[PDB]
RNA sequence: AGGAGUGGAGCCUGCGGCUUAAUUUGACUCAACACGGGAAACCUCACCCGGCCCGGACACGGACAGGAUUGACAGAUUGAUAGCUCUUUCUCGAUUCCGUGGGUGGUGGUGCAUGGCCGUUCUUAGUUGGUGGAGCGAUUUGUCUGGUUAAUUCCGAUAACGAACGAGACUCUGGCAUGCUAACUAGUUACGCGACCGGUCGGCGUAACUUCUUAGAGGGACAAGUGGCGUUCAGCCACCCGAGAUUGAGCAAUAACAGGUCUGUGAUGCCCUUAGAUGUCCGGGGCUGCACGCGCGCUACACUGACUGGCUCAGCGUGUGCCUACCUACGCCGGCAGGCGCGGGUAACCCGUUGAACCCCAUUCGUGAUGGGGGGGGAUGCAAUUAUUCCCAUGACGAGGAAUUCCCAGUAAGUGCGGGUCAUAAGCUUGCGUUGAUUAAGUCCCUGCCCUUUGUACACACCGCCCGU
């Protein structure tokens, strides 16, 4: 869980600005595919993912080398509380019904 | 439109386009009796002394050849020449001596009019070749 | 729970009597 | 810009494999029946169909948007390049997963596996399927893992038509000591082709027609049209 | 009957005890060894180190918030390259710490587990109801003495009749444009030139109204033709014909093996699984270490041929990839690559008429172990090393340890072309050509499976049962 918190809040902010996000699990990569040109250690973010899935707030899923999130009303509400997001933000995935 | 019944031996196909001419024959830009191995020289010689020069003096024949192997090209060139001669000399002039020459052909070698049907056999897994299997370990 | 095939794959095991009794209970229940 | 055919066919195979494994991993609870994918110019789409139409469509659209975002973000798909179409059911030539799910979620809540086998067998042969096989592998009575296979009806295995008379689904049910793994196979009905069963008559059987009765002529009888 | 006929001689990843921690298994005699489609320092070791992060959420104890992985420089220093133990110093900003039970890193514990598909008994021809007949019944007949057939394939007899799966038909594949669907980009006779002055250049011209190799339809062959044999039925043989009078594979029973795969997989038999290390971080020694020790892998093994090239022939294997980057024309230095723009193309366009293989030898080796296989370097990747992957040298074997190996017409072998690792092939393998064959139209012997009758005190079924001291 040993990633400095600035990347944590950045990832949470981009998560809620986009909705769900993807995860590739590997230690041999130099730089993240989507998060390239930043040099973010993958192990720390992986530990953060397994911690939040063990903490019991996003339904933990191990799906064949490629991970996704599980968004729900409870998960979105908890992310809002944890990131202290303003009470005006709505995700772009629910646009126009 | 056209028959052009050609000739095939194994995978090697040779076609003899025959038309009105002087009777001389060419095989792939080349006359006949200069084959490099020159062991099947008489094999290509066969038709000319089988049917006679008196029938090979009024038709220009051009032979095109393609297909692997030294011998495989042969047994098809002569077949192509023979069948082109049958076709041309039948469609125009007469049918009695047509029967004569085709009968001479048949009694010498049936292959000169009708092609060899049998070809290669595909290989199945579990062995080196088609029917042979690998050595069983014991 | 179904007595019909319970009897069909238990009549050789330890539970032959119970499944037979249940199957006969289904057939004539009175 | 130009691309070959074999390589993109294999890439589409990759995409199909991943989407189908993910689908069979999640959607097994909500009664889906038939799922496919389709292509429009510079556009890919996924379509689903079931007896529970709006249930599979989901509530609040959570399933739709969530899984579409998943595929969009995983498979390099540009945003918006995936949508869901609509369809309808022709007939019952593909009726296995409804009863399979029924038995599965009866057993999950407490139910004997073989009672479910009885029920699924009887419903499937009431539906009109030619034959059905259910192989439950594992421990049912005792610690010997016997592959309890239950067959009913006819099953051919030999011939060119035999390529297109099989349907298969897979599931599992839970005991604490071990898992009972249920494969369900169904033979397809030639008679209810529904345009899927071959229109052509069965090869071996020379499909003959009843002759037509008529009066054998004795005196000439002539009609004017 | 016959060809390699193996192993005999140095000649695969795996391989038996295997001395050291290690050169081990996850498969064990038609069910272990090209095994997880391995060109082995690794992802091309699981057995090995230590720095590499210490997965703990969920009731709550500790100053009742600062207990620093993340910061390198000639002395500390289980690599000075780790803040890991020298009196010494440090890079985020709330989240390292210890605990009933959860999490897992699943190559290490079992397979006498199925996530499901495989392999197999088995591709030998077997298997099963219904109604009827026999029997008190378990059961039996149908499913058979006979002939025939590749076939439980038919005919025939017939207390059985009628059906089903399997066999077959069915699909594709060489024979099938001897006529029809018709592109110069692959080929298509006609069209003064070039060549000596009438005959070869594939560099050029009727946009020829496609015979070729490029293929959608359609056609053909059926034991119908004849002769013969047959209880004259099923059928069988020969002959005349025809491209073809049996081409190969594909699909392949019911039921089972106490088979393989959790090493395709986080559902699943599990004491160390309280995140103490198999990889995350390092790759050293070797499955390249030696003795019958199980493994087709062994090209070639000499005057049939080894040399040098005068030489003349379709692989119809295929070869430019959303987070892809690995396929030398035009000129030259060179034994390979190396290139300087530069491999013509996302392909029948570009490799191309893909000149690869026994051959008229283009100096030599006329009978012998010989001309016959035959230790330093210049350069793909982080590292040539027990030459993994080019240059000069110091050249057993006799048709070969006793050898549960395949094969009956384009077939055994030779040889060649490629695809699996692709950083450049594979000592195997998978497809395809070329050269191309001698015995056969038979039989149960010695090998296996199957059937009938028969015996049985066996039923876990002879690896049985069982008697006696």
């Amino acid at each position: 869980m040993l990633m400095p918190k600035k990347n944590r809040i950045a990832i949470y902010e981009l998560l809620f600005k986009e909705g769900v996000m993807v995860a590739k699990k590997d230690v041999h990569m130099p730089k993240h595919p989507e998060l390239a040109d930043k040099n973010v250690p993958n192990l720390h973010v992986m530990k953060a993912m397994q911690s939040l899935k063990s903490r019991g707030y996003v339904k933990e899923q191990f799906a064949w080398r490629h991970f996704y999130w599980y968004l729900t009303n409870e998960g979105i509400q908890y992310l809002r509380d944890y990131l202290h997001l303003p009470p005006e933000i709505v995700p772009a995935t629910l646009r126009r019904s | 439109q056209s028959v052009q019944v050609f000739g095939r031996k194994k995978t090697a196909t040779a076609v003899a386009h025959c038309k009105r001419g002087n009777g001389l024959i060419k095989v792939n830009g080349r006359p006949l009796e200069m084959i490099e191995p020159r062991t099947l020289q008489y094999k290509l010689l066969e038709p000319v002394l089988l049917l006679g020069k008196e029938r090979f003096a009024g038709v220009d024949i051009r032979v095109r050849v393609k297909g692997g192997g030294h011998v495989a090209q042969i047994y098809a060139i002569r077949q192509s020449i023979s069948k082109a001669l049958v076709a041309y000399y039948q469609k125009y002039v007469d049918e009695a001596s047509k029967k004569e020459i085709k009968d001479i052909l048949i009694q010498y070698d049936r292959t000169l009019l009708v092609a060899d049907p049998r070809r290669c056999e595909s290989k199945k897994f579990g062995g080196p070749g088609a029917r042979a299997r690998y050595q069983k370990s014991y | 729970t179904d007595p019909f095939e319970d009897f069909e794959f238990n009549c050789n095991t330890k539970y032959s009597g119970g499944v037979t009794r249940n199957l006969m209970r289904e057939l004539n229940g009175g | 810009v130009q691309i070959s055919k074999k390589r993109k066919f294999v890439a589409d195979g990759i995409f199909k494999a991943e989407l189908n494994e993910f689908l069979t991993r999640e959607l097994a609870e909500d009664g889906y029946s038939g799922v496919e994918v389709r292509v429009t110019p510079t556009r890919t789409e996924i379509i689903i169909l079931a007896t529970r139409t709006q249930n599979v469509l989901g509530e609040k659209g959570r399933r739709i948007r969530e899984l579409t975002a998943v595929v969009q973000k995983r498979f390099g798909f540009p945003e918006g390049s995936v949508e869901l179409y609509a369809e309808k059911v022709a007939t019952r030539g593909l009726c296995a997963i409804a009863q399979a799910e029924s038995l599965r979620y009866k057993l999950l809540g407490g139910l004997a596996v073989r009672r479910a086998c009885y029920g699924v067998l009887r419903f499937i042969m009431e539906s009109g399927a030619k034959g059905c096989e259910v192989v439950v592998s594992g421990k049912l009575r005792g610690q010997r893992a016997k592959s309890m296979k239950f067959v009913d009806g006819l099953m051919i295995h030999s011939g060119d038509p035999v390529n297109y008379y099989v349907d298969t689904a897979v599931r599992h049910v839970l005991l604490r000591q071990g898992v009972l793994g249920i494969k369900v196979k169904i033979m397809l009905p030639w008679d209810p082709t529904g345009k899927i069963g071959p229109k052509k008559p069965l090869p071996d059987h020379v499909s003959i027609v009843e002759p037509k009765d008529e009066i054998l002529p004795t005196t000439p009888i002539s009609e004017q049209k």
